[PDB]
C-alpha cells in the first residue's frame, strides 16, 4: 500500500513549493489591523493631549502596568481640554500583558493600541515607557501642548469632535 | 533488585516533558518499572491572584492557564459568571455562535499543537512544522478577530469583548475551505505511516475502567469507545443546535487518541461551517447596561481604541452612560453571592470551573479542574511496564498542557 | 587587625548606602574595622570574589540585571572557600529561594539596620 | 582560553569580531520552553516565520550544546532551582533572553508563586515584553542580542569593559528616584 | 493503588529523587521515594 | 442548622471593608449568606436523585449524613456532613440508580468568617450512565481541618486532596500520602487561604511604585 | 535490488540517522550519548556522523550505482567516464544518497530501538540470507545453462519474499486486539 508512504509525497511536494515564511525583519509580515501593539497617547487635531489623567486605564489594568498621575490644566500651561491632564504617564511594558483593557477603559480615546510591536531592551528600567515615548508624534497643524484651547471651543466640543487644526 | 534499577528524572527540562513536567521513572534496563510526577514547576497562583481582580479581569488570568485552550478557559469562566448572574439565557445568539466558532477553531489549534509536539517528541520532525503552519492560519484568524495571537481575553462575561471585524467572516470561510486540505498533509505524514503506528499503536493502553477510576476525560476517555462529550451531554453555549458526531475509538492506546484528535479537527471544521451558516448580524453583548461591558472598541488612524461615538456619548451627552462606563470599567459588575460549577469540553477533556462569589466585585474563589491535571494521573498506568520510548508516546498522547495542570 | 572586607552588591545605590550605613567602620568595638567594596554589576562582583580576600558578601536579591540570589548560588558553586553570603530579599515569599541560594543569612527589604548588623555579626563570629 | 591570553591590538580586535560574528550565528537556543511563551517560540520556529534563518534552528536539548537560554515562560518558585541548574549546566559563553513579561518581571502574576523576573536567579541579557511576545518580537529581541554579542569583548578588553561598565553602573540612580514631573 | 505514587519531596537545596516528601504531620512519606534508593538526602 | 450559611458580614454601603470614603454610609449591615436548604420539590432529576439517596441510605443515616440540599442555578449541591462522606460517596458511586462513577476532583474554598465551617471541599460528581451532575460540599473547621479521604471510592481524588491540602491545609485523613503537590514540601503556609497574603512585590516605575493589589484599596 | 535495499536500510541504521536515530533520540534521551559533551567534542561526534553518512553513501554508490560511472543521460557523451568527470558523477550519486538521508529525516518518525532490532533480525537478516542463496543458485544455474529455471526461481523467490514480508508487517503485527473486562471501579455503559 503506497498510502503508508504518503508522507514522502507531502515533504517532496512541499520542496518545490515556494516557502511560506514571512521575511521578517527585512520584509515583516502583516499584523492584523486590530492587533494589540504598543499603547499610544493621542492628541487632538489642535495638538492638545487627549489624556485627561482620569487613571481609568490604570484602574482597569489587571497587571498594574500603567502608572498615571493627574494635574490641573492651569491657564498658564494647559496640556489637555478640561481641568485635568495626565502629567505623569508610565507603562511598565515588562508588566503589560497586551490585554487591551486600558484602551477599552479610556473615556477619551486618548489611549490607543497601535500595530507597532518591536520592543526589547537589555535593561529593565528602559522598558518603563514614560509619557514622552508614548505620546503620538506631533502632526501637521498641531501646536505644542502647552497652549490654550481652540478659540470658541470647550471640553465638550473636543469630546463631540467639533475641533479642527 | 535494586542493583539493576536506575531512577532517572525525565525532569522538567526535557523535550517531551513540556519543560515543566517532572516524570521520575524507575527503569530496569529501559523498561519503565515505576512512574511518579513532580508537578507544580509551572504553578502560578492564578487561582489566588484572581481573587484580587474584578470580573472581566479574571478573564485575562484564566485564559493564561491551559494557554493552548484559551477560548475554552474564557468560555468556562464567562459561562460561570453568567450562571451566577443568572443571565445565561440572555447571552445574544450571535455571542453564543461566535463562542462556539472560537472554541472549535481553538480545539483545532490545540489538537494541532498536541499532534505537532507529539510527533516531534516521537521524531516526526516535519509533523511539528506542518501542524504549526495550519495553526498559524488559525492564529491569523484569531489575531484578526481578537487582536491577540494567544491568551485572548476576547470572551467576556455577558458576551464578547468586541464584535467580529468585517473581514473575519471571510477569513473563517477561507479556513473552513482550506484547513481540511492542509490537515491532509499532516494526516498523511502520520495517519497510515507504518513507523507512526508501530510507535503509537498498543502504547499507553488504558481501559475504560482506568479512565473512570482516575476520572480521565477527553480524547483519552473517548479512545476507550465511550462517546462521552460535554458538548452532547450537558450542552452549553447552544451546542445542542449543531449536528456533529462525537469522535470515539476502541483501541484505548496512543494511536486511538491520536486518531480521535485528528477526527475531532474535522468535526470542528464541520461545526465551524455550521456556525458560519448560523451566524447573523446582531449584538454580541447582553443588552442589560447594568452588566454589559461598556467599551466599544473601534479602529482609526490613531489605532484601536474606544470608538468616537462612545466617547461622545459618555463625555458629551449621557451622564448615566458616563457613570456606567466608569463603574463597569473600574470595579466591574458585582455578582450575586453564590456557588456554581460549570464544565466545558476543552480539547483535553472536561474543563471544569468551580466559582464562588461573595456578592462582591471580585471572584471570591475560582478553581479550574483542568483536564490535564487529572489526565496526568494516567501516566503511571500508561507508562509502567513499557519502554521509555513508549513512555514518551504515552505522555504525548495524554497531551498535557502544564499551564492548566499547575495553574 | 585586618580590616574585614565586605562586598556589597546591588544595582540600587541606595541599598548599598543603607547597607554601608547599618554597618559602620566597626560593627562593634570588639570587632575589627570594616572595609566596603561596592559593586553594581554581577560580572564585577564575580571577578572581585574570584580575587578572594572577602569576609562577607551582601547581595541584593532585588538586583535588576542579575538578582542577588543567583549571584549567591553562583559564588558558592564557583569560588572555593567563598565568604559567607548575606542576601537581601525583596519579599517574605522570597525566603524559600533565599534558602535555595544557600546564603548563610537573609535580610528582608526594607533593610532593618539592626537586623542586618546582627546577622552580619553572627556570620563573622 | 588562549583567545583571552592573546594581547590587544589588531589581533585581539579581529578575534573579537570573528567570534562575535560566529556566535551571533548558530546561537542555538536551549530546549527550555515554559508556560505559553514556549508555544510562541515553537511558532517562531514554525514555517510562517523561520528561526532557522538566523542559524538558531537547533534547539539544543542538552544544556551543554545550548548557547542561548530563552526562558520563555513564567518561572514558578519550585522551578527557579531547575532553571538555575540548567543555566549553570550550559557552558560559556552563555546568554539568557527573558522572553515574555512573566520571564522578565513576573508579568501579570505578581504573587507568591512566581519569581518576579528570571533575573532573580540568572543574569538576563535581553528583556522582551509581550504576553506572549509575537514571533516577530522574539526575532527582534534575538537580533538585538545578536548585536550585543557582536560587540562582546574578550580578554583584556573584556576586563576593561567590565571595569568601565562597573564605573558607569555605580552612578545610575535607581528608578524609584526618577521623580520627573511627579506631583 | 496510590495512582501515580507521590513524587519525591522538593525542598530548597534538595530536589533529587532520593529526597522524601513531607506528610502533614511533618514526617517523611515512605511512598514518596522508591524503596530501591537508600533513604537519605 | 437551617438558616442560609452566612460566610461574611459586610458593614457599610458600597462594599467597603474599611471605614468609608464618605461619612454616613458605613452603618448598613448586610450578611453575605450562601443559599440555604432548598424546599423539597427539587427541580429536574435532582428530586429523583435525592429520593434514591434517601432510599439507599436509611432515614436515620440520611438525616445524619445530608446536612443540606441546595438547588442553586439549576445545580444540586449536597452539603454532606463530615465523617459520613465516604459512606455517601460509596452509595452514590455504587448504587445502580445513582451511579456517579466519575468524580471530577476536589476543590477547596475558605470561609474565614464561617465559624466552625471555615474550610469547604467540593466534590463535583458526574454520572455518565444517567448523564447527571451533582456536587458534594463538606465543611471542616479551621481548627480541625480533617476530612475523610475518598481515595478508596474515587481514586481520582488523589492529587485533588493533595492539591487542596497544599493550598488550604485540609487534612484528608486516610489519604495514601497527603504530601504537597504544587508548593515545595519545604513551603510554609497554604497559599489559597484568605489569610495567606498574596505575596506580590511593588511594580516599579520611574519615581514611583504600585504596591500589589492586595495592599491597595478594594470595594468587594 | 534486495541486497541494495537491505544495505540502504542498514547503513541508515549505521549512521545513527533518522528514522533510526536511536543513540541520540532527542525526544527520548535529550542528547543521547553526546549529552555531557560540548564544544568540539560534540562537534566531532557530529562530524563523525556526517563523515560516516558520506562513507556509506559513497560505498552504496560504489557497489550498487556503478561507482563513478556516468549516468545514462550523460553516459552517451564521449569522455564522460574519463578525466575528472567521474568525480562529478560520484559526487552526484553520493549527494543523491544524502538527499535520501535528509528526506527520511524530514518524513519519518524515529523507531524504538527494540523495533529496529526486530526489523534487522526478523526482516533484514532473513531477507539478505535468503537472497544470497537465491543469487548463488541463480548464478550457478545460468553458468550451467539452466537459464529458464534461474529466471523462474528468481521471480518466485522475490514474489514469496514480498508476500511474507507483507505478512510480517500486517499479519504478525496484527491490526486487531481483544476487549477488556471490568474491575472494582464502576464503569459506564459502553456504546
Ligand atoms: C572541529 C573543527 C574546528 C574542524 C575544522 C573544520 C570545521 C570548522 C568544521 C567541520 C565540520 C563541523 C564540525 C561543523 C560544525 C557543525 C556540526 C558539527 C553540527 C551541528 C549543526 C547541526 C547538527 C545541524 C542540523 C541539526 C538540525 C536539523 C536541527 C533542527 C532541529 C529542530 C527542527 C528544532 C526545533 C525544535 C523546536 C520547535 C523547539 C521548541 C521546543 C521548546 C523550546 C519548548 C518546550 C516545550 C515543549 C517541547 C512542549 O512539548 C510543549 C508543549 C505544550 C506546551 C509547552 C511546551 C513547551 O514548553
Ligand atoms: S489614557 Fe485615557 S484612561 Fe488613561 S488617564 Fe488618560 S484619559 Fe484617562
Ligand atoms: S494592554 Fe492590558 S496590561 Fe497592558 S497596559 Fe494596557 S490594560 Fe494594562
Ligand atoms: S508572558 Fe504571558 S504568554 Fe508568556 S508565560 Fe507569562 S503569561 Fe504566559
Amino acid at each position: 500500500f503506497l498510502d503508508a508512504l504518503a508522507g514522502f509525497a507531502v515533504t517532496l511536494g512541499s520542496m518545490f513549493k515556494k516557502p511560506i515564511t514571512e521575511g521578517y525583519p527585512e520584509k515583516p509580515g502583516p499584523v492584523a489591523p486590530r492587533y494589540h501593539g504598543r499603547h499610544q497617547l493621542n492628541r487632538y487635531p489642535d495638538g492638545l493631549e487627549k489624556c485627561i489623567g482620569c487613571e481609568l486605564c490604570a484602574w482597569a489594568c489587571p497587571a498594574d502596568a500603567i502608572y498615571v498621575e493627574g494635574a490641573d490644566n492651569t491657564a498658564d500651561e494647559r496640556y489637555s481640554p478640561g481641568e485635568r491632564y495626565g502629567r505623569v504617564y508610565q507603562i511598565n511594558y515588562l508588566r503589560c500583558i497586551g490585554c487591551g483593557l486600558c484602551i477599552e477603559a479610556c473615556p477619551t480615546r486618548a489611549l490607543t493600541m497601535t500595530t507597532e510591536y518591536e520592543m526589547a531592551d537589555d535593561n529593565r528600567a528602559d522598558l518603563i515607557w514614560g509619557k514622552d515615548k508614548l505620546l503620538a508624534p506631533l502632526q501637521e497643524g498641531m501646536q505644542a501642548p502647552p497652549h490654550d484651547m481652540a478659540p470658541g471651543k470647550t471640553d465638550d466640543d473636543y469630546y463631540l469632535g467639533n475641533v479642527t487644526p | 533488585q535494586a542493583g539493576e534499577r536506575i531512577v532517572v528524572n525525565m525532569g522538567p527540562q526535557h523535550p517531551s516533558t513540556h519543560g515543566v513536567l517532572r516524570l521520575i521513572l524507575e527503569i530496569e534496563g529501559e523498561i519503565i518499572t515505576e512512574a511518579r510526577c513532580g508537578i507544580g514547576y509551572l504553578h502560578t497562583g492564578i487561582e489566588k491572584n484572581l481573587e484580587y481582580r474584578n470580573w472581566t479581569q479574571g478573564v485575562t488570568f484564566v485564559t493564561r492557564m491551559d494557554y493552548l485552550s484559551p477560548f475554552f478557559n474564557e468560555t468556562a469562566y464567562c459561562l460561570g459568571v453568567e450562571k451566577l448572574l443568572g443571565i445565561t439565557d440572555d447571552i445574544p445568539e450571535r455571542a453564543s455562535v461566535i463562542r462556539v466558532m472560537l472554541m472549535e477553531l481553538n480545539r483545532i489549534s490545540s489538537h494541532l499543537v498536541a499532534l505537532a509536539t507529539g510527533g516531534m517528541e516521537l521524531g516526526a520532525m516535519s509533523a511539528m512544522f506542518y501542524g504549526f503552519r495550519e495553526r498559524e492560519e488559525i492564529l491569523r484568524v484569531f489575531e484578526s478577530i481578537t487582536g491577540l495571537r494567544m491568551n485572548h481575553a476576547y470572551i467576556r462575561p455577558g458576551g464578547l469583548a468586541a464584535d467580529l471585524p468585517d473581514d473575519a467572516i471571510t477569513q473563517v470561510r477561507r479556513l473552513v475551505e482550506i484547513l481540511p486540505k492542509r490537515l491532509k498533509d499532516l494526516e498523511d505524514l502520520l495517519n497510515e505511516n507504518y513507523i507512526w503506528k508501530a510507535r503509537t499503536v498498543g502504547v499507553g493502553y488504558l481501559d475504560l475502567t482506568g479512565c473512570m477510576a482516575l476520572g480521565i476525560t477527553g480524547p483519552i476517555l473517548r479512545s476507550t469507545g465511550l462517546p462521552h462529550d460535554l458538548r452532547k451531554a450537558q450542552p452549553y453555549c447552544g451546542y445542542e443546535n449543531y449536528e456533529f458526531d462525537v469522535i470515539t475509538d476502541d483501541r484505548c492506546d496512543s494511536y486511538g487518541r491520536y486518531i480521535i484528535r485528528v477526527k475531532e479537527m474535522h468535526e470542528s471544521v464541520k461545526i465551524v461551517e455550521q456556525c458560519l451558516a448560523r451566524l447573523k448580524p446582531g449584538p454580541v453583548m447582553i443588552s442589560d447596561k447594568k452588566l454589559a461591558w461598556p467599551a466599544d472598541l473601534k479602529l482609526g488612524p490613531d489605532g484601536l481604541g474606544n470608538s468616537p461615538e462612545h466617547i461622545a456619548k459618555i463625555m458629551g451627552r449621557s451622564m448615566e452612560g458616563l457613570i456606567h462606563h466608569f463603574k463597569l470599567v473600574t470595579e466591574g459588575i458585582r455578582v450575586p453571592p453564590g456557588q456554581v460549577y460549570v464544565a466545558v469540553e476543552s480539547p483535553r477533556g472536561e474543563l471544569g470551573v468551580h466559582m464562588v462569589s461573595d456578592g462582591g466585585t471580585r471572584p471570591y474563589r475560582v478553581h479550574y479542574r483542568d483536564p490535564s491535571f487529572t489526565n496526568l494521573q494516567a501516566v503511571a498506568a500508561t507508562c509502567e511496564g513499557g519502554m521509555v520510548a513508549d513512555a514518551i508516546a504515552a505522555v504525548a498522547s495524554i497531551d498535557p498542557v502544564m499551564g492548566g495542570v499547575d495553574r | 587587625s585586618a580590616p574585614l572586607r565586605i562586598l556589597v552588591y546591588s544595582d540600587n545605590p541606595r541599598t548599598r548606602e543603607q547597607v554601608r550605613l547599618a554597618l559602620g567602620k566597626r560593627i562593634h568595638p570588639e570587632l575589627p574595622e570594616i572595609e566596603y567594596v561596592d559593586v553594581a554589576t554581577a560580572p564585577m562582583a564575580i571577578s572581585q570574589m574570584d580575587a578572594g580576600g572577602f569576609d562577607l558578601a551582601i547581595l541584593d536579591g532585588e538586583a535588576t540585571p542579575a538578582g542577588g540570589m543567583g549571584v549567591a548560588k553562583q559564588v558558592k558553586d564557583e569560588i572555593d572557600d567563598c565568604p559567607p553570603i548575606l542576601v537581601l530579599t525583596g519579599r517574605a515569599d522570597d525566603a524559600w529561594l533565599a534558602k535555595w541560594s544557600r546564603a548563610e543569612a537573609a535580610v528582608p527589604h526594607p533593610i532593618d539596620p539592626i537586623r542586618l548588623s546582627d546577622a552580619v555579626v553572627s556570620l563573622l563570629r | 582560553g588562549l583567545e583571552e591570553r592573546l594581547p590587544g591590538g589588531i589581533l585581539l580586535s579581529t578575534v573579537e569580531t570573528v567570534a562575535g560574528y560566529v556566535r551571533k550565528g548558530s546561537l542555538w537556543p536551549a530546549t527550555f520552553g515554559l508556560a505559553c511563551c514556549a508555544i510562541e517560540m515553537m511558532s517562531t520556529a514554525g514555517p510562517r516565520f523561520d528561526i532557522a534563518r538566523f542559524g538558531m534552528e537547533r534547539f539544543s536539548a542538552t544544556p551543554r550544546q545550548a548557547d542561548l537560554m530563552i526562558v520563555a515562560g513564567r518561572v514558578s518558585q519550585k522551578m527557579a532551582p531547575v532553571l538555575r541548574q540548567i543555566y549553570d549546566q550550559m557552558v560559556e559563553p552563555k546568554w539568557v533572553l527573558a522572553m515574555g513579561v512573566c520571564a522578565s518581571s513576573g508579568g501579570m502574576f505578581n504573587n507568591y508563586a512566581v519569581v518576579q523576573g528570571v533575573d532573580h536567579v540568572v543574569p538576563v541579557d535581553i528583556y522582551l515584553p509581550g504576553c506572549p511576545p509575537r514571533p516577530e518580537m522574539l526575532l527582534h529581541a534575538i537580533l538585538k542580542l545578536h548585536d550585543k554579542i557582536q560587540q562582546m569583548p574578550l580578554g583584556v578588553n573584556r576586563e576593561e569593559a567590565i571595569r568601565e561598565a562597573e564605573q558607569a553602573a555605580l552612578a545610575v540612580p535607581p528608578t524609584i528616584e526618577l521623580k520627573g514631573l511627579l506631583r | 493503588h496510590p495512582t501515580p505514587l507521590p513524587n519525591p519531596g522538593v525542598y530548597a537545596r534538595h530536589n533529587s529523587v532520593d529526597v522524601p516528601a513531607r506528610l502533614p504531620d511533618g514526617s517523611e512519606s515512605p511512598l514518596s521515594v522508591s524503596t530501591i534508593l537508600p533513604h537519605r538526602t | 442548622g437551617d438558616e442560609p450559611e452566612i460566610i461574611a458580614v459586610r458593614r457599610g454601603m458600597f462594599g467597603n471593608r474599611d471605614t468609608g470614603d464618605t461619612s454616613g454610609y458605613g452603618r448598613l449591615v448586610r450578611p453575605v449568606a450562601l443559599p440555604g436548604s432548598t424546599p423539597r420539590p427539587y427541580g429536574g432529576y435532582f428530586d429523583a436523585v435525592m429520593d434514591r439517596l434517601a432510599e439507599v441510605l436509611g432515614e436515620e443515616r440520611y438525616a445524619m449524613s445530608i446536612e443540606r440540599v441546595v438547588v442553586y442555578r439549576d445545580q444540586l449541591t449536597i452539603e454532606v456532613s463530615r465523617v459520613q462522606l465516604p459512606a455517601v460517596a460509596s452509595v452514590l458511586r455504587d448504587d445502580p440508580d445513582l451511579r456517579f462513577e466519575l468524580c471530577l476532583g476536589v476543590s477547596g474554598v475558605h470561609y474565614p468568617e464561617d465559624t466552625g465551617r471555615e474550610l469547604h471541599a467540593v466534590y463535583p460528581l458526574m454520572s455518565i450512565t444517567h448523564n447527571r451532575r451533582i456536587q458534594l460540599e463538606v465543611a471542616a473547621p479551621d481548627a480541625d481541618p480533617h476530612i475523610p479521604s475518598l481515595y478508596a471510592v474515587y481514586p481520582t481524588t488523589d492529587w485533588h486532596e493533595r492539591e487542596t491540602y497544599d493550598f488550604f491545609g485540609i487534612i484528608f485523613d486516610g489519604h495514601p500520602s497527603l504530601t504537597r503537590i504544587e508548593m515545595p514540601d519545604d513551603w510554609e503556609g497554604h497559599p489559597q487561604r484568605k489569610d495567606y497574603p498574596l505575596g506580590g512585590i511593588p511594580v516599579e516605575y520611574h519615581g514611583a511604585q504600585i504596591p500589589p493589589p492586595d495592599q491597595r484599596r478594594s470595594y468587594s | 535490488l534486495p541486497s541494495f535495499l537491505v544495505y540502504v536500510v542498514s547503513m541508515v541504521g549505521e549512521t545513527n540517522r533518522a528514522p533510526f536515530d536511536l543513540p541520540e533520540a532527542e525526544g527520548e534521551l535529550v542528547g543521547g550519548f553526546h549529552t555531557e559533551y560540548s564544544s568540539l567534542k560534540f562537534a566531532m561526534f557530529m562530524l563523525a556522523e556526517y563523515v560516516n553518512m558520506t562513507t556509506v553513501s559513497a560505498l552504496a554508490t560504489t557497489m550498487f550505482l556503478g561507482g563513478w560511472h556516468a549516468p545514462f543521460p550523460f553516459n552517451l557523451i564521449d569522455g564522460a567516464n574519463s578525466g575528472w568527470w567521474p568525480l562529478l558523477w560520484f559526487t552526484a550519486k553520493v549527494w543523491t544518497f544524502m538527499f535520501l538521508y535528509f528526506w527520511l529525516r524530514a518524513t519519518l518518525p524515529r523507531l524504538r530501538y527494540d523495533q529496529f532490532m526486530a526489523l534487522g533480525w526478523k526482516v533484514l537478516i532473513p531477507v539478505s540470507l535468503l537472497w544470497i542463496m537465491v543469487v548463488a543458485i541463480t548464478r550457478s544455474l545460468r553458468q550451467h545453462g539452466e537459464g529458464t529455471w534461474a529466471a523462474w526461481l528468481l521471480t518466485a523467490a522475490v514474489v514469496v519474499v514480498v508476500a511474507l514480508i507483507w505478512g510480517l508487517a500486517t499479519s504478525l503485527r496484527r491490526r486487531t486486539v481483544q476487549p477488556p473486562p471490568p474491575q472494582s471501579t464502576g464503569a459506564y455503559p459502553v456504546p
